[PDB]
């Protein structure tokens, strides 16, 4: 196979080669021709132990014929050891290349039958499509869009399974019709990338996710497609630096690296706006510090963080804590930031929140109704915003009292005294010092 | 096969400077044209 | 991997160059059209 020495794809093809059928009894039971039957007897002593090469075709044409799981399980496992083996394989390759309707066959193949057959003729077509002349982009497609591998790429108890297919689409990712086809597939199963991300931020699982990676990156080398992942998930920079951070692998972190700075590279469109964004947000300046600080002993995982680092702090340089503000209002995730606490951020941003009819207080005002709608759950994390978004009104209603009465008009009293009765001490402790600052002394 | 695999890798970034060497050959077409 | 990567650079830069010669000859021809 391409990939034959990962663990995951030896896996396959022993439990491809666990279900074998004799190719004289598959003759017996007319199941295939005798010359078929000589031809696949003559495949299996080649390689799963002479080479059939022309006779190939009455291998596959007894494979087809046979229809028993077993049988197309020998086939699947047949095949796989003739493309592990240098002498086979490559013939096959150059015949599929030379005649399309054998590759059209080997294709149709992969990714149907017994999930090990399946999986042993896709990483047979694989091995097939690594060569530039039987390359094919259409078949890449074909395979992915079937429901076999579809299902091995989101079986998170199979992780040989996804991570025999995460390889399989990132040596795919070479060919640059193949690497759009990959994002396509990528674009359609995001939520399987995604689970794996999460997996690792949070053996079989660190290969897995060290291949989903190694595909992210790649997928984002061209940059309208790094440009399409950037904005469907947000918070796919934050995952990737987490999962970074908690992985002390040398190659997963320059591969975490590598796919974060392709995201803000230059040649991805909005580059600014998406390193801005992604500042703001998951926190990457901090994060690039915290890297810098620690050593690493790969030179070019070092490199690559000395670079994002630098990126992250050009980028915060433009940046003002207003603007960390602002995402995190537009977020609604507040966590008792240093501009909350800070008297003189509050007394140089006071005009700020007042302008525009007050958009800022408003938008404040929205937050604390939200929260309130959400008091009922009263999660630390949610009783933490409310006590951020109550001690932001009460700084708001001190400086600028204009804004109290918008406010007021908003709801936001009623949101406070609703706040009051809340049985969480520091919610209510935080309502009644509102209150306090609104009309008590 | 370990170290043919690091080349191979290694090729395909070459593959990929190449392409971004083509990626300039837009900027050029354009002030051509 | 450093062979492969040295010839990235080359890569960058030879195929940039031969692009943009070929850019200005299809400018010749739309000149001479």
């Amino acid at each position: 196979k391409i990939l034959m020495d990962s663990t995951h794809f030896n896996e396959i093809r022993s439990i491809i080669r666990s279900r074998s059928v004799a190719w004289d009894a598959l003759a017996r039971s007319e199941e295939l021709s005798e010359i078929d039957a000589s031809t696949a007897k003559a495949l299996e002593s080649i390689l799963v132990k002479k080479v059939n090469g022309k006779t190939l075709i009455p291998l596959i044409h007894l494979l087809s014929t046979s229809d028993n799981e077993d049988c197309k399980k020998s086939v699947q496992n047949l095949i796989a050891e003739l493309l592990s083996s240098d002498k086979y394989g490559d013939d096959t390759v150059k015949f599929f290349q030379e005649d399309p309707k054998q590759l059209e066959q080997l294709f149709d193949v992969s990714l149907k039958g017994d999930f090990q057959t399946v999986l042993i003729s896709g990483f047979n077509v694989v091995s097939l499509l690594v060569q530039n002349g039987l390359h094919n982009v259409k078949l890449v497609e074909k395979l992915l869009k079937n429901n076999n591998l579809i299902n091995i790429l989101q079986n998170i108890e199979q992780m040989d399974t996804c991570y025999v297919c995460i390889r399989l689409l990132q040596e795919l990712a070479v060919i640059p019709e193949y690497r759009d086809v990959i994002w396509l597939h990528e674009k359609k199963f995001m939520p399987t990338l995604f689970k794996i991300l999460q997996r690792a931020t949070d053996h079989l699982g660190i290969q897995l996710q060290y291949h989903s990676l190694l595909l992210i990156w790649l997928l984002t080398f061209n940059p309208v497609f790094a440009n399409e992942l950037v904005q469907k998930y947000l918070s796919d920079f934050l995952d990737l630096l987490k999962l970074v951070k908690i992985t002390i692998k040398e190659k997963v972190s320059r591969l975490c690296i590598s796919i974060i700075l392709q995201c803000c590279s230059t040649r991805v469109k909005q580059h600014k706006k998406v390193i801005k964004q992604l500042l703001l947000l998951g926190n990457a300046l901090p994060t690039v510090q915290s890297l810098s600080e620690r050593k690493y002993s790969d030179e070019e995982l070092r490199q690559d963080i000395s670079n994002l680092k630098e990126i992250l702090e050009n980028e915060y340089q433009e940046l003002t804590s207003f603007d960390e503000y602002v995402a995190e209002l537009d977020s609604k995730l507040l966590c008792w930031s240093p501009p909350h606490v800070d008297n003189g951020f509050w007394s140089d941003n006071i005009d700020e929140f007042k302008k525009d009819n007050y958009k800022i207080f408003r938008q404040l005002i929205e937050l604390l109704q939200a929260k309130v709608r959400n008091g009922d759950v009263n999660a630390k994390q949610e009783k933490i915003i409310i006590q951020v978004a109550l001690n932001d009104i009460t700084h708001v209603v001190e400086l600028l009292p204009e804004s109290i009465d918008v406010l007021d008009k908003t709801g936001g009293k009623a949101d406070i005294m609703e706040l009051l009765n809340h049985s969480d001490s520091r919610v209510k402790y935080e309502a009644l010092k509102a209150t306090q600052a609104i009309i008590g002394y | 096969e370990a170290e043919e695999k690091a080349k191979e890798i290694q090729l395909k970034a070459d593959q990929e400077y190449e392409i971004e060497k083509t990626n300039i050959v837009r900027n050029e077409t354009n002030n051509i044209d | 991997r450093k062979y492969r990567q040295d010839k990235l650079k080359q890569a960058k830069t030879d195929a940039a160059k031969e692009i943009d010669s070929y850019k200005i000859q299809k400018d010749k021809e739309l000149k001479e059209f």
